[PDB]
């Protein structure tokens, strides 16, 4: 039930421990320790900025309007959520995360403009 | 949807007024009333928009106005060539975007 | 000079389908919202559908809401309407018109600036 | 009307100055000053992360689905909002804030899963 | 299409590249480099805090309930979005941004209180 | 002693307009939500409108929703109602009342604590 | 909206009960039922609120209660001066905030 | 073998209340959404209510929406339905069924896989 | 809600078709049509789901299909034991989750 305890569990089980890991992301001699702390903050903020760009700010589970390409993975839901742990899944689609991230950004950019014109 | 009279008429040189009465969540809420001129057999032409404005390309004999839930089109120096079906329309919100009245067959005597 | 030319269909059986299209020229197509306005043979004008200049937002009159699709192609300057289930009550002249909406960073419309001549759609 | 000016006022009055305090949370010799600045940022981010976990991201007043236990405090609304300043209130329930924080997290975790299954 | 590529373009064109610039805001000898990094983070967080205060957290385009005073600028939409680049616009209203920011904060404070009383 | 005094109008023609106002004293005006309750000459009581103690939130009965405006001035201890289009069906005594709502940090109401004596509005 | 009887009556010293029957998304959903006393020619006075509570200033001869979708007002040591039109009302949600019954003309015999 | 066994009530007076319950075995109870389907003595099937596998989300047919409660206990493998105000129109066989919904990380259902035999509820 | 015919019939060895016609915001919008077989006195059994699929445990004599707003169940090598009330149902959105037709009393001659 602690940090990374679910690392060996199935994706559908591990997805219930997202707050366990989220809370462990934040907290001349002594300078390299400041560099490590500053860097940890910068890393954290980049991931948070990215979620904001995709329209997922403030949440751990975020649904989008980006469809899945089976060229990315053609496994079904029982193969992915009831087997392939998150470590296994990450390896399998590592080659596609930049394509997916680009498509999440493009979608949010269309959504924010369509919503401003409906408030007009 | 909007009510405007049939058969408005007058002789050349006389003015005429074509009224358009709607409702509160219509003419009474938004100043977006436009008028169109349709000669039989042709697509409608815009004459008036935003209650009082006219597009470039039309004469100043055509002037719009409104009060309460009623809008109207005034034609001043009436000409024989003004015979047409005049229609009013209005923006009526984001649920029922546009509504129109029936046509007014303006006859010049 | 702005021209909108309907190049749609004619006679269709009840319960069938018919697609209209309109070619635009003389203006920047992509700068304007467009709509379809219908006129039954013995009636006045009725608004049917509206589409955004970017093609993302569509609006319909309730009477065709689950039956008609309005679309747009900004590369080919083409507006189109796909009609399904075509009731006898859908017989009308369908006019291609420019206007009915703006994009928030533009002055508003809420009126129709340009009209095509209209396709006659007959349901028998 | 300045920072902490409302500290001696009633909770229902002090609650109207939340932006006054929120804006004053952000801004070898010289190293201890960097440590103080890095630490201030880390503290800030932990409070913001916690609000996000509870579903209160981006707001100063956030209503939740967590009921009040009168075992935590059995005072009524006139006792709490028209007397007991925030300093007094903080002392009275200090023993219960970890229980309340845990219950806010558990609730948000159920809410995000119920909302993803309704979008399915 | 890169960072600040749209700087010479019209406001209505440049507004479509907001993610290009947002992503370039984040990433004794060596101390002045830590000071620069800590400062960059603090600057970033102040702008993000300010958006949160105004109720614009998590978005690049945010509509508000604050009307425009033509005393601030009496130009129409074609003058502003189809000419005056953002650099030109920023110069023209620089004298008014603190008035506008204050009015955005006041509005959000009324909105959050009106919404808590409707959930009651 | 709490007093609510209506100082509104009387006889108005159908389709016209009439404004009511109510002056309050004896309590902190700004601490309470207020409402208007109507009584037709031969009928019981009907709720018409409700306003928040800060003046930001207003609620109406559907029958007057697009016609009446309820407002408030906390500096002058004044409650007001602006009625438009005045139907014959709007003839009634209009009572100024304190209550109907609270502000979340307060104990609830959902009842009316104080009443004025009522203005008689006649539509002929 | 709410149903309560006309002409409830009894002699001095006898109790009377004035009923109020509503619906499920009304009396059956919220415990916010209040009663008012209106003497002809006067504004209504609050007698009961939140089903069972009474304000300071009224007697303890007035007591409210409810079961299911029905609320009632009980008057115990009935006096001649109790003659009035008694009304019930209830909070009925955020869409239709308040509803009332007709009045009960309580007569003391 | 999957078995769903209704162990609910029988005859109840109009305006009363009756609770049904269903015991499940042969499958992981907690992995499936469940529903109640009703059949009047002379009619076909009608959907009445649906509950989520975790018990958090419930849906009802409008005709019982303010009267029936559907619940679940995943420790005791029990599905239940609490019915109130029981109209004569509620006389029917009430079947316990597995299906009608999935959890987003699962393949969809939208059909009923397993049925119990049904409790007969009579309102006289 | 859905319309399917009464009394579909045929002799052993002959195929039969049981139709189910719904609406556009029903069969015409979602491919989630299922069929159930109810012998009198028994709970319904699932035969077909997702328009064309069959569960393990049933024969391949049962095959579903659809076009437009109409779905149907085809039974091929009809047997005496197929006599039953067959029902169609469909998912019809998140407001009105499921709807059913009446039963078809299939009779084998
Ligand atoms: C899905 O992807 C198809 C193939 O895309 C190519 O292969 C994938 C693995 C990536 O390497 C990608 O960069 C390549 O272009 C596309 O042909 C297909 O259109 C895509 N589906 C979409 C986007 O609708
Ligand atoms: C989900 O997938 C299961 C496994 O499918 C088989 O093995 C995988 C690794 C691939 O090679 C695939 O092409 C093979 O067919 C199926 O057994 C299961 O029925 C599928 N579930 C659903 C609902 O389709
Ligand atoms: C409310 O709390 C009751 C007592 O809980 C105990 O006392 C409080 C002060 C804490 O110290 C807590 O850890 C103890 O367990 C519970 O019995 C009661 O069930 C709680 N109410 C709820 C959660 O419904
Ligand atoms: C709110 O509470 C007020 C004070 O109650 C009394 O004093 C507190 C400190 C406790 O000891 C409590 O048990 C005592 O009864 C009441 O005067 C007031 O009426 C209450 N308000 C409401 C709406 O109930
Ligand atoms: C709009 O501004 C008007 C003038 O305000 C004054 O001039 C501007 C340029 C600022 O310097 C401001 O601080 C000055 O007070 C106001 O008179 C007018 O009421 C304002 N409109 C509003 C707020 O409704
Ligand atoms: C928008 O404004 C255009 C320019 O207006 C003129 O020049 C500006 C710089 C000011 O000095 C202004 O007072 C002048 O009138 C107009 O040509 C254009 O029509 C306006 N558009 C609309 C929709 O009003
Ligand atoms: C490890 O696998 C076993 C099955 O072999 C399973 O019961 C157990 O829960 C798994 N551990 C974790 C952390 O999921
Ligand atoms: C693993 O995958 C298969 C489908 O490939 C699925 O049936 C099963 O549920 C998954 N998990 C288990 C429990 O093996
Ligand atoms: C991923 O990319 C590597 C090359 O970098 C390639 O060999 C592999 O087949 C790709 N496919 C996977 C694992 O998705
Ligand atoms: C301090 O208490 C007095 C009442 O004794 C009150 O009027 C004043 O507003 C209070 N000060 C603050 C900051 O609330
Ligand atoms: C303090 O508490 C009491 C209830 O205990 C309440 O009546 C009062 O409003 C509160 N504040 C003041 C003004 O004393
Ligand atoms: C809080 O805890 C302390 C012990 O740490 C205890 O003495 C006190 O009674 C508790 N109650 C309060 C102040 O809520
Ligand atoms: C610069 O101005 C020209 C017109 O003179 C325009 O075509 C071009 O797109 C503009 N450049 C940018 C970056 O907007
Ligand atoms: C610049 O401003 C004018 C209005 O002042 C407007 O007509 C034009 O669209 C804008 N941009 C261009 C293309 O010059
Ligand atoms: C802005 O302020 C300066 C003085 O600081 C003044 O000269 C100028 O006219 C003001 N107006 C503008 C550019 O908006």
């Amino acid at each position: 039930l602690g940090f990374l305890g679910a690392a060996g569990s199935t994706m559908g089980a591990a997805s219930m421990t997202l707050t366990v890991q989220a809370r462990n992301l934040l907290s001349h001699w002594g300078i390299k320790q400041l560099q490590a702390r500053v860097l940890a903050v910068e890393h954290y903020l980049r991931d948070q900025q990215l979620l904001g760009i995709w329209g997922c700010s403030g949440k751990l589970i975020c649904c989008t309007n980006v469809p899945w390409n089976s060229s990315w993975s053609n496994r079904n839901l029982s193969e992915i959520w009831d087997n392939m742990t998150w470590l296994q899944w990450d390896k399998e689609i590592s080659n596609y995360t930049q394509i997916i991230y680009g498509l999440l950004e493009e979608s949010q950019n269309q959504q924010e403009k369509n919503e401003q014109d409906l408030l007009a | 949807a909007l009510t405007q009279p049939p058969s408005v008429s007058g002789s050349p040189g006389q003015s005429v007024t074509i009224s358009c009465t709607g409702t509160s969540s219509d003419i009474g809420s938004y100043n977006y009333v436009s008028w169109y001129q349709q000669h039989p057999g042709k697509a409608p032409k815009l004459m008036i928009y935003d209650v009082t404005q006219r597009p470039s390309g039309v004469s100043d004999r055509f002037s719009g106005s409104k009060s309460g839930n009623t809008a109207s089109l005034t034609i001043s120096g009436l000409q024989a060539d003004d015979e047409a079906d005049y229609y009013c329309s209005a923006y009526a919100g984001r649920q029922t975007f546009y509504i129109f009245g029936g046509g007014t067959r303006l006859t010049v005597l | 000079e702005v021209q909108l030319v309907e190049t749609g269909g004619g006679l269709v059986q009840p319960g069938g389908s018919l697609k209209l299209s309109c070619r635009a020229s003389g203006y920047t197509f992509s700068s304007f919202a467009m709509s379809w306005v219908r006129q039954a043979p013995g009636k006045g004008l009725e608004w049917v559908s509206l589409i955004n200049d970017r093609g993302g937002l569509t609006f319909y009159v309730d009477s065709v809401k689950g039956r008609f699709t309005i679309s747009r192609d900004n590369s080919k300057n083409t507006l189109s309407l796909q009609m399904h289930s075509l009731r006898d009550g859908d017989t009308a002249v369908y006019y291609c018109a420019t206007g009915g909406m703006s994009s928030a960073l533009q002055s508003s419309k809420y009126y129709f600036d340009f009209w095509g001549q209209g396709a006659l759609v007959t349901v028998s």
